[PDB]
């Protein structure tokens, strides 16, 4: 890491893409442990 | 001209090598010019890490072919395997890596220059090395010893495949022969 | 040769945690230097937040193998079952009260912007002191320091005791004792 | 369980075995992990 | 003739398991039209370990262009007058890459 | 301390330093006080181990039971070798317990032996000066005061003694392990053991 | 040093140097004292040699056993070039690493005989003086102080007596080995050589 490294990370394009990542990856893991919900 | 004292027909004009002395054991010995591309600091990490990382594999690899703990009965060309199979290699690989990526942020602090030279973790419990005579003396022989250990797990790993025996790695004409006969061989041992 | 190296990882730069006044200050552990970026008197009240919170659960997970209430509706010795073998309603009403508790704690204090906004507030310091220990402010220091350290080993304790009895599917003294049969 | 040194041996020693016979080139290739052997290097990726 | 390539299979998690078609010899996963396999086949490429350091080998090269970029930019970058030898350039192009490709693809 | 200014020394080998391959040439100060605090210890735990060990090949046993439908004598029928095994694990257990309590109690005391403390010297009451943790005063070396009537040279003398005795019985311990394992190995060693 | 001032000469070849392929004159001094040493090794390791090959030609064994289940006399039961073979090789692996170590331990010493030292002066102690490995001060040559009653002209007269003896020692042994792999060279072998 660095003092500009992590500026670089904290940037828009770079924070969307890890932020989508995680929810992406959030969503599909609920998927896979709770599959087919259509009710509560 | 200064000639490498390791090669010198060539000289240190691999002057990416630096100062003559500036690390222990610096004999000039880079003959493909590794260090032209790449900063001294970080070949220096990784030479000390396998270094130890060899030594302390010469030493498993000997005594996992002599003794081992009950429950795990593999030998050891296969307790590899077997330990993944059984999980105990996922457990090394979590706290290796643990440990690892504390080494990774130690490299990253010391190539940009926070105090470190390379391989010094500070880790010196038993005091061996506090005082300052005996720190130069004995990085040279964790060097030489991690060397010779790189090679010796090599040799190791190999023998022990190409003949299938343990410890001495040897064939069987070497072991239950002469290896010392003056008389007229014949045409196979 | 690292000028002002971390007294706990003397191969690395010393955090900015160690500059703190903060009890437990005086070891450098931060190797990822989450103090740097995360508010050091916020992460103070959110680590005794969670050690309190695993002291209380670690002392229940071990009452809850031996004993129990008297005739409560499905007691199934082995706490992860034991969440779902109890009635909702319990859950729900223990909630509120700690939802209730933890509102009226701090009644415009949440946040990391507003909570320590008064610099008398320190952290984890929510005026729970009905005995009055902290009025004799020489044991005040390690007092401090022996609630942070069994809070962390608390912690580090019922995560053990949760993945345990994850890996048994059975209460942690009965996982002990099947540990140490005879084999 | 079997805890080395309370209630088993701290080592067992490992199963002694007379040296012969250097295999063949084409023994342990066929079972290694990245040279031949299809059916191990389909068993190296990972196994959860 | 009877088993259709395929070369890409997908993780069930959301029914998107239908999609590993019965592709032949007990395989499931999607048909390939990109004709890598025939590609294969004609370099007597038969089998599966090869691939395996035939990709290996590619990871290599790439790391190696990666330093190579790194390095005619950041350590070693060549002069204005480098680049104008067209004729130097058209000679080791001609000969050295297209030439010499061919004859060791025929070889 | 430096490796000339310890009470090692000996007449076996003439009233010099033994030492012939350099050890402590090679390391620091700081590493020759863990090797005499480790030497001590080495000692001290081979001298009850050649005693017990002895006693057990003696078949000396003490008189009642050791857990309730365990007699001592029945964990002693067999030779010393195959008693360990035979102590309820519980025993043992209990057993390695005071040794864990005593071991990191006596390094806790404070000058470490490493950092000014003396090597070897282990404190009198090592759960004593810890809050929260109350002990009688039992000293764990020395309880009833039989080394207030030496004087510094009777001192000096019995600690040269028990550094001879530490090694003789390292060497009697290890040749008692090794005479077992390895039959004809110790040729004094003859069957009960 | 120079060839001139050595200590070959000899009355047997007149008195001068007796070069006749000018092998001393085309190389340098260095080269000269390399030269010397392996002379007087060879003939230290041919007298040796001859003198047990006569030995075992003499059929003298040792009264003993060599291995457990091998006589000394059963393997000098046949000449000595098939006593070599019969001795097992754990035995010869042990003599060669001694010959390894007082190698190693011989040309470790410092003012190399190239460089300032003495050519064929073995020093009394080669294992004095290394870390990590400790040795009696037995010498190598002379145990037994005798070249120290002598004078400065015994010492050169036995010197020259010795680079003689070394020649006919090198001259010995290869007629020997030659005798017995190509029978009816050499005429002095009767059958047992
Ligand atoms: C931090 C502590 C810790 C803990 C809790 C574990 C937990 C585990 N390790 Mg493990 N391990 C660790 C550190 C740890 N590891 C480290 C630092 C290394 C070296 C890098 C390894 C190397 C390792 C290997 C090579 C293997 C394991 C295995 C295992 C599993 C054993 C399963 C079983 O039947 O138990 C067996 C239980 C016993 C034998 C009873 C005695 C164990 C005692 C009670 C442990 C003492 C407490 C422990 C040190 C916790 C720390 C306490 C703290 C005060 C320091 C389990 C998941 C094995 C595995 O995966 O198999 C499934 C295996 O083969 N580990
Ligand atoms: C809580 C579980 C537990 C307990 C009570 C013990 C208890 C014991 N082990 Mg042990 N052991 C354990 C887990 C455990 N082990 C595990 C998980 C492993 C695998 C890594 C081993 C591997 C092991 C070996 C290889 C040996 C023992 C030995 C011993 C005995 C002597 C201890 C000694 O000399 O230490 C002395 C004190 C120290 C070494 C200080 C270090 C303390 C820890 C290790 C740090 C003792 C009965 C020894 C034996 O059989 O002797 C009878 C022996 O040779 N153990
Ligand atoms: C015989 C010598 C030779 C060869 C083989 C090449 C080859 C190449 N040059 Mg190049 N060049 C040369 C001389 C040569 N040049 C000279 C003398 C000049 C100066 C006048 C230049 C100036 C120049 C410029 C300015 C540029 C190139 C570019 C390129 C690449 C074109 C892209 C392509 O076709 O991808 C084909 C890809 C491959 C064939 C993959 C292999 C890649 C390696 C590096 C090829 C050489 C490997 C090695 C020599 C063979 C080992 C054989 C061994 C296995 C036995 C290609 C790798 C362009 C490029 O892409 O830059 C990176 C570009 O911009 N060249
Ligand atoms: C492991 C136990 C141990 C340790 C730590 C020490 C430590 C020490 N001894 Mg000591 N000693 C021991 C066992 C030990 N001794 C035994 C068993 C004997 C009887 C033979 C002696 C006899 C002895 C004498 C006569 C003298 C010392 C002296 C010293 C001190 C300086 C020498 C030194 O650097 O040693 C460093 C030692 C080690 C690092 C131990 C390495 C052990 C290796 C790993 C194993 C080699 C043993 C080998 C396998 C043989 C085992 C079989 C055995 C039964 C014979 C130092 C405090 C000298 C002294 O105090 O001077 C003031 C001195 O004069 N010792
Ligand atoms: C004065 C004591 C003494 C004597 C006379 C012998 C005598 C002998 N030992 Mg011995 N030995 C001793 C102490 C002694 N040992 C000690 C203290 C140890 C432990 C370090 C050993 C370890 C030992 C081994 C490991 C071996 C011998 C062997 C031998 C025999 C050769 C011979 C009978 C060898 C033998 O023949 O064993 C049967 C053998 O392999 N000894
Ligand atoms: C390999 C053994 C060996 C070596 C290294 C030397 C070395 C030396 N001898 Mg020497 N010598 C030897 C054997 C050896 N000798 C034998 C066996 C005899 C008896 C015939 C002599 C008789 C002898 C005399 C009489 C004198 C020397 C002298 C010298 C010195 C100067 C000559 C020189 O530069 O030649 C360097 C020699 C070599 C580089 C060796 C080359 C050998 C070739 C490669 C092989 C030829 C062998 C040939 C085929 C015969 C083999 C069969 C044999 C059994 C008959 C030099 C230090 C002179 C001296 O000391 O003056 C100061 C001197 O006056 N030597
Ligand atoms: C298991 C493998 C192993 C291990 C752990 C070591 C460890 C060590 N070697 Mg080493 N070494 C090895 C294999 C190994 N070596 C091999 C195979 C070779 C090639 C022959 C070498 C050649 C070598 C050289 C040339 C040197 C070392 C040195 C050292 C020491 C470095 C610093 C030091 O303590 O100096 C201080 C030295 C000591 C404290 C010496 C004490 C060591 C004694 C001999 C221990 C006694 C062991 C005992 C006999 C049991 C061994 C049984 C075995 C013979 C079967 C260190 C203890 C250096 C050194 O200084 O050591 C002399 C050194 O100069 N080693
Ligand atoms: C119990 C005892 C304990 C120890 C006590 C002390 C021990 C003493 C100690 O070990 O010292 C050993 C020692 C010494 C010493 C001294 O230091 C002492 C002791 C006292 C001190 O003041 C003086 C000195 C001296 C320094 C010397 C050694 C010299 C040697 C070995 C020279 C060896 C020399 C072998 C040769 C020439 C071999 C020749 C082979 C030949 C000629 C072969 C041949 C033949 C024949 C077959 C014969 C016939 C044939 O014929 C045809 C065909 O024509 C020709 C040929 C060539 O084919
Ligand atoms: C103040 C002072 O001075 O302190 C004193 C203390 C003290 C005690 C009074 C002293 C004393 C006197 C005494 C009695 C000292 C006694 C020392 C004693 C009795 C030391 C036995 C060694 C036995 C060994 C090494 C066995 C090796 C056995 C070996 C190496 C093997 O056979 C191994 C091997 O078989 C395997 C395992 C497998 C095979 O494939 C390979 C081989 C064959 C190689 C001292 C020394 O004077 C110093
Ligand atoms: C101080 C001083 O002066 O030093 C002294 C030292 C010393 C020892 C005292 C001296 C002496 C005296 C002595 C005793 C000198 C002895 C000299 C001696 C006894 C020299 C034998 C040679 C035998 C040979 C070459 C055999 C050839 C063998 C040959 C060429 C072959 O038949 C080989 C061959 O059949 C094969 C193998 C097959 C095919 O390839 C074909 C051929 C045919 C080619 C000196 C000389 O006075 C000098």
């Amino acid at each position: 890491m660095s003092k500009d490294l992590l500026k670089y990370l904290s940037t828009a394009p770079v924070l969307l893409t890890a932020w989508m990542s995680l929810t992406a990856g959030m969503i599909i893991e609920i998927q896979r442990f709770f599959p087919d919900s259509l009710s509560f | 001209a200064a000639a490498a004292p390791a090669t010198e027909e060539a000289e240190e004009a691999e002057e990416s090598l630096g100062p003559v002395g500036a690390l222990v054991g610096d004999v000039g010995f880079d003959p493909l010019g590794f260090t032209e591309i790449l900063p001294l600091a970080w070949l220096r990490e990784a030479e000390i890490k396998h270094c130890r990382t060899a030594m302390l594999a010469t030493f498993g690899f000997a005594f996992t072919d002599f003794w081992h703990f009950p429950g795990f009965d593999y030998t050891t060309l296969e307790a590899h395997d077997a330990v993944i199979a059984q999980g105990g290699m996922s457990q090394l690989l979590l706290w290796i890596g643990l440990l690892e990526v504390f080494s990774a942020i130690s490299i990253d602090q010391m190539l940009r220059g926070s105090g470190r030279e390379p391989g010094d973790y500070g880790f010196d419990p038993l005091g061996f090395a506090s005082d300052p005579a005996k720190k130069a003396d004995l990085q040279m022989k964790e060097l030489a010893n991690g060397r010779l250990a790189m090679f010796a797990f090599g040799g190791f790993v190999t023998q022990s495949v190409l003949t299938g025996n343990t410890f001495p790695y040897l064939f069987d004409y070497q072991t239950a022969g002469d290896i010392v006969a003056i008389a007229a061989q014949g045409a196979s041992p | 040769a690292i000028s002002k190296p971390s007294n706990a990882m003397p191969f690395l730069t010393a955090p900015p945690c160690q500059s703190s006044k903060l009890p437990g200050a005086e070891t450098g552990f931060d190797p990822l230097y989450l103090s740097e970026f995360i508010d050091i008197k916020w992460a103070r009240e959110a680590e005794l937040k969670h050690g309190r919170i695993c002291m209380l659960a670690t002392v229940g997970y071990i009452m809850q193998e031996f004993f129990s209430l008297p005739g409560y509706p499905g007691y199934t010795p082995n706490p992860i079952e034991a969440v779902s073998s109890t009635p909702p309603e319990a859950l729900a009403q223990i909630v509120l009260v700690l939802s209730i508790i933890e509102f009226n704690s701090n009644k415009d204090k949440w946040t990391m912007d507003t909570m320590f906004t008064d610099p008398a507030r320190e952290p984890g310091n929510l005026g729970f002191d009905p005995l009055k220990f902290g009025e004799n402010k020489e044991t005040r220091e390690r007092l401090a320091m022996a609630e942070l350290k069994n809070g962390r080993l608390a912690m580090i304790a019922f995560s053990g005791m949760i993945h345990q009895t994850f890996v048994t599917g059975k209460p942690l003294f009965a996982s002990l004792n099947d540990i140490f049969s005879s084999p | 369980m079997t805890i080395p040194g309370l209630n088993a041996p701290g080592l067992v020693p490992a199963t002694k075995k007379p040296a012969g016979a250097k295999p063949s080139f084409e023994s342990y290739r066929d079972t290694s992990h990245f040279w031949s052997s299809q059916g191990i290097m389909d068993s190296v990726p990972k196994v959860k | 003739t009877s088993i259709k390539p395929s070369a890409q299979v997908v993780w069930p998690v959301v029914g998107q398991e239908i999609l590993n078609g019965d592709v032949g010899g007990g395989f499931s996963g999607v048909q390939i039209t990109s004709g890598v396999f025939q590609m294969w086949r004609a370099s007597g490429i038969t089998n599966e370990t090869e691939l395996y350091w035939t990709a290996m080998g590619g990871l290599m090269m790439s790391a190696l262009m990666v330093f190579a970029g790194w390095f005619h930019y950041h350590k070693a970058a060549p002069k204005l007058e480098w680049f104008q030898n067209v004729e130097s350039m058209m000679n080791h192009h001609l000969a050295g890459l297209l030439g010499l490709g061919c004859l060791s693809w025929s070889g | 301390a430096l490796v000339d200014s310890m009470e090692g020394v000996g007449e076996e080998t003439g009233g010099q330093i033994w030492d012939p391959l350099g050890i402590s040439e090679a390391v620091s100060d700081e590493a020759v006080m863990w090797f005499r605090a480790s030497e001590l210890k080495h000692g001290r735990v081979a001298m009850l181990a050649s005693v017990g060990y002895l006693v057990g090949a003696a078949k000396i046993s003490f008189p009642g039971e050791l857990a309730k439908g365990v007699t001592f004598a029945s964990v002693a029928a067999n030779g010393p070798y195959q008693a360990w095994d035979a102590v309820p694990q519980a025993g043992k257990l209990q057993i390695l317990s005071i040794i864990l309590a005593l071991e990191w109690a006596t390094e806790a005391k404070k000058p470490h032996y490493m950092r000014g403390g003396v090597p070897g010297k282990i404190e009198q009451l090592p759960f004593d000066g810890i809050q929260g943790l109350w002990a009688p005063k039992i000293k764990f070396w020395d309880p009833l005061n039989f080394t207030g009537a030496l004087s510094a040279e009777q001192k000096a003398r019995k600690r040269k003694a028990e550094l001879k005795n530490g090694r003789l019985a390292m060497i009697g311990i290890i040749s008692f392990i090794t005479g077992h394992n390895l039959p004809g190995s110790v040729p004094a060693l003859d069957s009960s053991f």
